[PDB]
């Protein structure tokens, strides 16, 4: 049950470990600074609580959507300790880990997560805590123009907590949508909040082989046109 | 010792196993070139997602290559740089992670160094000191090397590289990208002085290059004569013979300069048929020696960096815990050993 989560796949860097009962974490906003940091920060925790990589009994990464380069400096991050210490690898969703933060820190069991995809989009999901404490919804994990955004929020109903860049872009998300917003004061993840869903996954052998680990970008269009006639 | 050296500065994912006892041990790559071609060029984006998928999975395969465990590996070598920044970081980070997870040390890996050092891997190793004439997509460079990081550039291109000139040449011919080594073949069906490119750069003394004025001589020679397959050869051979008569007569002014009586040749371009022929005979005719890696590793592979990866380690480089990566590194800055 020991778990190490590192995450970059953001502004933020941050590890986290739970081992023998206690959970340490450290986070940071590291803008371009992530490749400095990492490392020594999953030295320091490991060090700290006096836990040896080889000990880990899973290794959690953030496994996007975000920051492209992000989101591979975690991935890649990850499967190097992963492979180098034979470790399964739980990928956990930015998203989710963001509505896992507003339950952390203000209860919020309704999270409307929006990260700023840029290029005028936003990745987008709708979490909703259960009483197991598992996040449904991962099926609505979409990148989303604004405008497609307003129109979701229309079909939806109640309370719900926002997280997420995505709102700090486009505040204005929501107007006219009939919802009662709350903030759920989380703009980026954390590691601590991978911490439960990875201890979830873990329990249901949702791990994989360092060799099956993948990023989740969500946008996956080129952005350059083939030649013509291909 | 062994070390396990990590190549991903481009859209070549390489590794490789290099044991300074027995040689290479073992030697993995997956090349990209299908996915790139459609767009006429490398496309930063894909080639970084495509390296996530072959680093782990080659890095596996060369232990099981080699028969070897984890405890086997020494040291871990990366390409740091130069090369695209978003590609580098794959190798880098998995690279530098790895080997604090092997609790051994992680060695950045100067890409060009690891081209440079490329024929050490064959047998009859050149000796100090060299000229090194560096060919690559994106280098064309004479150095003067006096031992291992005493780099000290002659000369170099001052717009196309020898690669990207063949590629755009390649590309007027209407081959798939990168299509360099196509034109190669091209030219080898190719009429000897049918056409006559200019050698720029040779009526003037000193050791730089240029070739984008061919891929203009190319285009208005395309364009005037016909599209029959034989002219089509010939304008490729007069394209291949002028390149090589300009990196030989460059490579000769070299040799002059520095006294020195042998040569290096390393990049994708020095895999060229013509080139590797008209430079060992120079050399034969000076009565000094030529010096070149097998094929296969004059483009981009990761035998040449698990090489140069232990000749770093053994001079006293290693990296500290941060990834750094530099996609802009002159090789002139290296330190020496
Ligand atoms: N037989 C050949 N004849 C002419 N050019 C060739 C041949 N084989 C490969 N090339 C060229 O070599 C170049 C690639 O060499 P590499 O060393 O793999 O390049 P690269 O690493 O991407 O370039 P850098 O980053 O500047 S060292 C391409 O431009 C190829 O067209
Ligand atoms: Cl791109
Ligand atoms: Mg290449
Ligand atoms: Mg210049
Ligand atoms: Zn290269």
């Amino acid at each position: 049950m020991r778990i190490l989560a590192i995450d970059t796949a953001t502004e933020a860097c941050s590890v986290a470990l739970w081992n023998n009962g206690t959970i340490n974490a450290h986070f940071e906003l590291c803008p371009r600074e992530h490749t400095q940091r990492i490392l020594p920060m999953v030295q320091e925790i490991l060090a700290a609580s006096g836990a040896s990589l080889n000990e880990i009994d899973a290794l959690a990464f953030g496994r996007g959507p975000g920051s492209f380069t992000g989101v591979r400096i975690g991935i890649g991050i990850a499967q190097g300790l992963a492979l180098g210490a034979n470790l399964p690898m739980i990928g956990v969703s930015t998203l989710a880990t963001m509505a896992q933060g507003a339950w952390r820190k203000t209860g919020a069991t309704r999270v409307l997560a929006a990260i700023d995809a840029r290029m005028g989009e936003v990745y987008w999901a709708e979490y909703q805590r259960d009483a197991q404490g598992v996040w449904q919804g991962e099926e609505t994990e979409a990148v989303l123009k604004p405008e497609r955004v307003g129109e979701r929020l229309k079909q939806l109903s109640g309370e719900w907590a926002t997280v997420g860049t995505g709102w700090s872009a486009w505040p204005d998300l929501a107007k006219e949508c009939g919802l009662t917003l709350h903030d759920g004061e989380v703009s980026l993840p954390a590691a601590e909040d991978m911490l439960p869903i990875a201890s979830q996954k873990l329990a249901a052998g949702e791990t994989v082989a360092v060799e099956h680990a993948e990023p989740v970008y969500l946008r996956n269009e080129v952005a350059w046109k083939k030649l013509p006639g291909k | 010792m062994r070390v396990l050296g990590i190549e991903t500065s481009c859209d070549e994912t390489g590794i490789a196993i290099y044991d300074d006892k027995k040689g290479l041990l073992a030697n993995q790559l997956y090349s990209q070139v299908k996915l790139h071609a459609d767009y006429g060029g490398v496309v930063p984006e894909l080639a970084s997602r495509d390296h996530v998928r072959k680093t782990v999975p080659l890095i596996q395969a060369a232990l099981k290559e080699a028969g070897l465990t984890a405890s086997d590996i020494d040291a871990v070598a990366y390409t740091a740089g130069p090369g695209l920044v978003g590609a580098l970081l794959v190798g880098a980070t998995v690279g530098r992670s790895l080997a604090f997870a092997w609790n051994v040390p992680a060695i950045p890996v100067h890409h060009m160094e690891g081209h440079l050092l490329a024929p050490m891997l064959e047998d009859n190793p050149p000796e100090f000191p060299f000229v090194a004439l560096l060919v690559s997509g994106g280098h064309t460079q004479l150095i003067s090397v006096t031992g291992i990081g005493q780099y000290e550039l002659l000369g170099e291109s001052i717009d196309d590289a020898a690669g990207e000139a063949f590629d755009k040449t390649a590309k007027l011919l209407g081959l798939d990208y990168p299509g360099g080594p196509m034109l190669s073949k091209m030219a080898s069906q190719g009429t000897a002085g049918r056409f006559v490119f200019p050698r720029p750069m040779t009526d003037r003394p000193g050791l730089d290059f240029s070739f984008s004025g061919l891929k203009t001589f190319a285009a208005n020679t395309i364009r005037s004569n016909g599209g029959d397959e034989q002219t089509r050869a010939d304008i490729a051979r007069a394209f291949e013979d002028a390149v090589v008569d300009t990196l030989m007569i460059k490579c000769k002014r070299a040799l002059e300069s520095t006294g020195f009586k042998r040569l290096v040749m390393a990049g994708g371009v020095s895999a060229n048929r013509t080139l590797r022929a008209k430079l060992a005979e120079m050399m034969q005719k000076r009565r000094g020696e030529v010096f070149y890696a097998r094929p296969e590793f004059c483009t981009d592979n990761g035998a040449m960096i698990a090489y140069a990866g232990m000749v770093r380690f053994k001079a006293g480089v290693t990296a500290d815990l941060g990834v750094t990566v530099r996609p802009r590194w002159p090789l002139a800055e290296l330190p020496a050993a």
